[PDB]
């Protein structure tokens, strides 16, 4: 039916368009985050207007963020409605949809707010087992979980996706009742390209871990160890790789968890690159027959001369035992031994021929 | 809403997948060799039903407009005719189509859930209507109407 | 016979009922002793009443547990007399049937018997190398080997197993000659699923090394390093992940013998974890049939656009060198660059297809 | 003929003998170095008389192995002259027999000669940098390579190998063209039982390599670290997982190369266990097939069950909007959403089921 | 055509001469830099006449280079020319082709100019995090990344493969459409010699990394711990196979760069050598059979005689029990085991010989 | 102690794993069919052999009070008439059971543990009750009933 | 500058791989045997063009002088003829060698980089010369020749 | 110690697993069936000149003492005899074991360590009894006699 096709086709787009701004408004609360917690600690202290005009942008960007879900997840419920033949939407609303959306909203609810706030901070320093407090600002605790607004990404590139929005893609795929979830996509993804997405997971982790580890180490390093940048990236690393942790122990359980979730992340990208890179060495169907055709020539020859040599070292011990009058025993004690080794060296490489033969089937 | 020429020529690339010869029907050699690619190998009497399922005037031919309507119940999440023929065919056994309703009773107060007696009895009154005791399950044609 | 198969069916029954009582009583004494090593630092003393009280209830519930042992083990007696057409209970008595059921009493006897006992304890410090000594109780010695008794869980898993109480898996398992025991069941559990088992034996090794590594520490650390209970945590993760020891060394022998045991367990589980993982993220049947038909569809409609790419650069050639009446060299270079460059990508995307169709083969 | 086979079975019987003594004598000598070597160092000096006698019993050993050595060469090159039908001992020598004959006689060569020899030794200490300077005697160079006679036990396992002394293997073998070398032995003990090699050889390593350490470490440790027996094994044990050093760094060579052997060896015996440990979780035949016969019968009362679910949530709700007079919306909601459940519960055991008839074969 | 082959024959070899000359003319400069690197530092200082004198031949040589490197590329050129049909060497010219000239200019251009110049260098200690600042030479920031120059070796690797330079390799290639490119020669011999590939390449890379750690790490050590050569040696072999850092980290961002790379190129290296080490354990085909043939015969005596003990148990339990007249129950008890006992073994190596057939089928 | 009413439940559905026609009786191939399933090829001599061990009636036909019987063999661990069965088997030539007393007495005094000369003098004299010397193994039987 | 005479001999070393045996003639059947090694399995149709390429006498045989005319098209990277060639016969159906010129005007306005509709009316006319309106594609080979 | 009744035991045992008859005798059968559980198929050509290599009788079985015999020859790391006859082998394709003297020459003075054409020349000639030109290789055989 032209209509009902055309129904369905509408209200993907208007699902479409509406998470591109998602996106747009958490990348932009993010990246003002991390310039005013960057900004906050050496240009301008914390009760200046800065700080308040650029939390107030946050919280902003926040609440537009809300808007977007809440509209998001209605015209998902419409869609849902239209692709079931049900004409009343509180048949859609089960316990698991429901946990999910509230699940949403609290991760993304959570945001730096404005004002001044602070508290006490005591910690145990490493490789020496001294006390250390310090008052520390209540926003690096709220600032830190914006990360979680990563999960939009993988919902505009299925989105996005060429085999979600392609009409010859789906109708294939309904004949073999296939679900196209976000994890037939991520599957697919690694089948055609894994090195892509591993050198990119691997690059974000490493940069994004680097900085938070900064970020929570500032308040307690006095000494320039675990708060430089590129003694995180050092840090992270050689954990990721496994290889230990040298003079950089982390004095504070936040770069200890960041440190522990590298590690467990590491112990398994390892494992992945180096089957990549393995499979990545094979030869192709051409390229095995031209050089199993190449060996067998080689071999051949070789066969052909070392069953000559085997002959004339025949040919030479039977001359100079019989043929010459006086015996030099030297001559022909050298002469068998060359023959022991021919005929040693012929065995080898026929041998060596029927390996390649049975090899090659 | 009214499937504009972008969205009709999606729609007709996907029709040449089927139609190589490019005349402009589908027959059943057509279907069937697509769906031995997929890892499928139907019978002709599996075929034959597919096509009168959406041909609507009896010649077996599915031209484009007979496409679209086949896609239209292929993209749906879940289609309740269909769903409820798979239910029957579980316990419908010998190709028939027929339930008797001794078998009938004893799933649906043992197996599952199970229902009540009375429930069940109301449920073969409205079921067997006629009476032979033979109740062939196309019942829902009419059950799901409503 | 019916009176042979119930007779043989209420012995098992017989059997399975006394298994559940023996996990009780174990697990039982296994939380006292818990609490009592907990509260004996710092709410009350070795001297005071509580811990006599907790002491005895302990040993009540080794006597009941004891009890039940030999009862389950009469029984299982009986079974095989039943089992073999034996008349006399002497013929199952074998050397290996013996050393068992004394192993199991042994296992089960050690417990923290009332009373007050110390003894004097000297260790090296960690990275200091100072010596340290101190008096210490005796109960720290009997109440860690007290984790033993967590061999009934397994037997109460096999006896409650659905294949071995199951009259059709018997029936069947009968025709075939197959011996139901202990480790047919885990097997057939790591078939089915092995992640779960992995991280249900992971996350009860993580606690119970870290409890048992803290209560070892506890006497010779005065720095609350590593008597801590999440630094703790944090020294059984990083060796379980073979990543080092950081500045976390015990200064004792039961924390070294338990990270050693900790290393050699990760050592295997990790392998076995990635191998699952790897075998998770591979597509199925009818999802590679669904792609490949895609994948055929792009390579032919890219090879005919590579075609008509090189008919186009050989026709703009042949005009601009012939029909024109100057001729502009760098048009005529430009275009014969352009030949070159889709000649390759015609050859590339052919031998990319013949690829394909070879995979698929 | 008869006398042709019975003159080459008694060279092997006597060349068998002559591998025994010289192992017996090997043995000897490292047991009485080794007992010297702990017995000097806090029961008597290097100046008193039990030094000498031990000494003189290691160089009468020595001496009475090179003898055996030289005739069991003398033997093995009658055995050659007879297998290939040479009448002159110099058709032997190939400039490969005489370099492995003058490396066994040097290896064999070393120990501790008797006397009063000392030298200075110095060393920089670890985590402190600081120097150590010391009088050690040069018995202690001259003891350690004396674990190179370990060769020899390959040697007797080969010589008592029942492939290489069974007529009927030999008589298999010749049929076949079969070398029946060093080589092919220890690859049909792994294949036979790898596990019990890999269990040995690791705690030979384990043993040899701790007590070297420790020998090793005794000069320049005035703290009780690396001189310790317990901290030897834990570091070799450490080094073999790849953990870390902790603070048991040595500050000797010796040290440092033994834990690079250590690491090399570990790097692959890790591997292979685990290898041998995955292939030993694996189920047979039958018992394959009979998980798979109680599989599909779960299956089947799965699907029949999911099956009389759906049709017991339709008829509902027909009798609940149509037979009955009032409508109650929340029913017939209710009744809706647990057909759609029961719906996509039946689909998923029927794809369930056709995953598992498909992966059968 | 006579003429036409051997015009690209002669290119061939013009190409091949111009190879070696840049080879020898980067080692020479390489070797000279190491020399006037490792006497600079106590022999002589920067402001004599020895260090311009060096590096007077330094830029003599880099001249050279950089003249052959133009001669090359212009013969290569030629020879795109004769290979395409082209009449004019502008057609040759690419972005691609331009962007690699440049690249290989400015890799082989960068070497150690005469003069004396000096910086500011300051870093942080480890272990103690104590600043350091000493004044320190240019010329050691110029001559690290002389070792680019590694890269011809490869292309004369190629340029005088026998693959290469072989007609009739070259006519079954051009048959089958077979790229020779330097990606080819590389699997090519991975798949012949594995294992001598990696040894050359780990042992380079261990020495040529060892080199640069010390010459970088000379500058800030005042206590002889990362600047020693043997040192260097044992924190790359042990940052290789990923054991730790031990009390060896640098105090510079050379030697953690070198660490991160060597590393990076272990985690790689060892996953290989494993396999390959896996892949050469194994037996050939004659070999299996032999054994197999063997196992086969044992299993066969064994269960023969299995056959044979349960019968005798059974006649001695016969007569003890009705022909003797007083009975021993003691001797009948004993024999009841033991012919329960003989029936299990019986059916273990029935069970065992039948798994060995089903291997063998 | 008798089967409870639950218990013959489960024996029953064990029991239309063979029975799939559901006509209360177990014929010859579908006992086949399921030993098929389970990597098995047996003769129709081998199947014979099965039904009128345990069948008592003589039709040649497996019900549901016969086959409570030969679960009960063959859930034992150990069965003392099959277990020496085997044994016999093992030095049958030709398939017929009658291995006269030459091999007898080499197999007893020569593999395993080996029995003393007068052990098996008496042993064979027992054994020889036909006397021909065709020592047929049947004896086994009267040996454990007595 | 000639071929020397060490050249020769590895080019007569690699005629020795077709002609098995040495008569100085390369058959079809020789030349089949080879390409089954390398996994390739032509028809004889395509093999017999490939001998009269390169055959100057007209025999059905290649000898050593025609043999090395054929290894000098083989080593070139590109060959215009033959790129050119493959080409058409992505859009040539029936084997015959002719496209109407309805498809070109379709080919080259709707893939790949499009030509305008002048250009094409300017190529038509140039290769369509004779009018009857299937253009044979021999049309290339004229191109690069002149 | 050349007779001991040990050795003879286990050479006796050895000998059983080819004489599957137990009779004393090895037939060609017999000895096929074990070298096909080998991995080898040899034709009824090749295995015929196995048994009267050691067959002295000419009845064409081996017995327990040509059995011995034949093993002594196996045992041998080398044997002169067989290596120098498959050296011939390989430039001998034709089957009937005669070389000319034209490829002989051929070949011992281009392929491997190569002799000068002085001791070839008296080779050819002493190889060269019979004059004809076909130089059969069983020369080999006297040079290693004599
Ligand atoms: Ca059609
Ligand atoms: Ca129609
Ligand atoms: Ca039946
Ligand atoms: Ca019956
Ligand atoms: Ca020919
Ligand atoms: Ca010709
Ligand atoms: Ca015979
Ligand atoms: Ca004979
Ligand atoms: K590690
Ligand atoms: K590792
Ligand atoms: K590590
Ligand atoms: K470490």
């Amino acid at each position: 039916i032209g209509y009902k096709l055309g129904h369905r086709r509408a209200l993907f787009e208007k699902r479409k368009r509406l998470s591109d701004y998602a996106l747009i408004f958490g990348m932009f609360g993010i990246v003002v985050m991390v310039i005013e917690t960057e900004l906050s600690w050496g240009a301008y202290d914390k009760a200046s207007l800065y700080s308040l005009a650029l939390k107030c942008l946050i919280s902003l960007s926040t609440i537009i963020l809300l808007g977007l879900i809440i509209v998001y997840h209605a015209r998902e419920i419409q869609l849902f409605m239209v692709d079931n033949g049900a004409d009343d939407w509180r048949i859609a609303m089960t316990y698991e949809r429901i946990f999910f959306i509230c699940l949403e909203i609290l991760v993304c609810a959570i945001h730096p707010i404005p004002g001044n706030y602070t508290f006490t901070w005591t910690a145990r320093l490493a490789f020496s087992y001294a006390p250390s407090t310090t008052t520390a600002d209540v926003d690096i605790i709220l600032s830190i979980p914006m990360f979680l607004r990563l999960y939009l990404i993988a919902r505009v590139m299925l989105l996005h996706s060429k085999l979600f929005t392609d009409a010859s893609s789906r109708s294939i795929g309904a004949l073999n009742k296939i679900n196209f979830n976000t994890r037939f996509v991520m599957k697919t993804l690694m089948t055609i390209c894994p090195g892509t997405v591993l050198l990119v997971f691997s690059i974000s982790l490493w940069i994004i871990a680097a900085w938070t580890v900064r970020a929570c180490e500032r308040y307690h390093d006095q000494q320039d160890v675990t708060s430089n940048f590129l003694g995180a990236m050092w840090l992270i690393s050689i954990t990721f790789l496994s290889i230990g942790y040298g003079d950089m122990v982390p004095n504070t359980y936040c770069g200890k968890g960041v440190c522990l979730l590298t590690g467990i992340m590491g112990a398994g990208c390892t494992a992945l690159v180096v089957a990549v890179v393995a499979r990545k060495l094979e030869l192709t169907k051409a390229e095995k027959h031209v050089h199993n055709f190449m060996m067998d020539t080689q071999l051949t020859k070789r066969v052909k001369n070392a069953a000559a040599n085997v002959l004339r070292e025949t040919w030479l011990i039977y001359k100079n035992t019989k043929l010459v009058k006086k015996i030099d025993h030297a001559k022909v004690r050298k002469h068998q031994r060359k023959f022991l080794q021919a005929i040693h060296q012929l065995r080898s490489v026929k041998m060596e021929q029927r390996k390649l033969n049975d090899q090659a089937n | 809403d009214q499937l504009t020429e972008e969205q009709i020529a999606e729609f007709k690339e996907a029709f040449s997948l089927f139609d190589k010869d490019g005349d402009g029907t589908i027959t059943t050699k057509e279907l069937g060799t697509v769906m031995r690619s997929l890892g499928q190998n139907p019978t002709e009497a599996e075929l034959q039903d597919m096509i009168n399922e959406v041909d609507a005037d009896g010649n077996g031919t599915i031209d484009f407009p007979e496409f679209l309507t086949m896609m239209a119940r292929k993209m749906k999440d879940t289609d309740s005719e269909e769903e409820i023929r798979e239910a029957f065919r579980v316990f419908d056994k010998d190709g028939n189509g027929y339930i008797s309703a001794a078998e009938l009773r004893h799933v649906m107060t043992n197996l599952g859930e199970k229902l009540t007696d009375e429930e069940v009895d109301e449920m073969i009154r409205e079921a067997d209507i006629d009476g032979d005791g033979q109740v062939n399950y196309e019942e829902f044609v009419q059950m799901m109407t409503a």
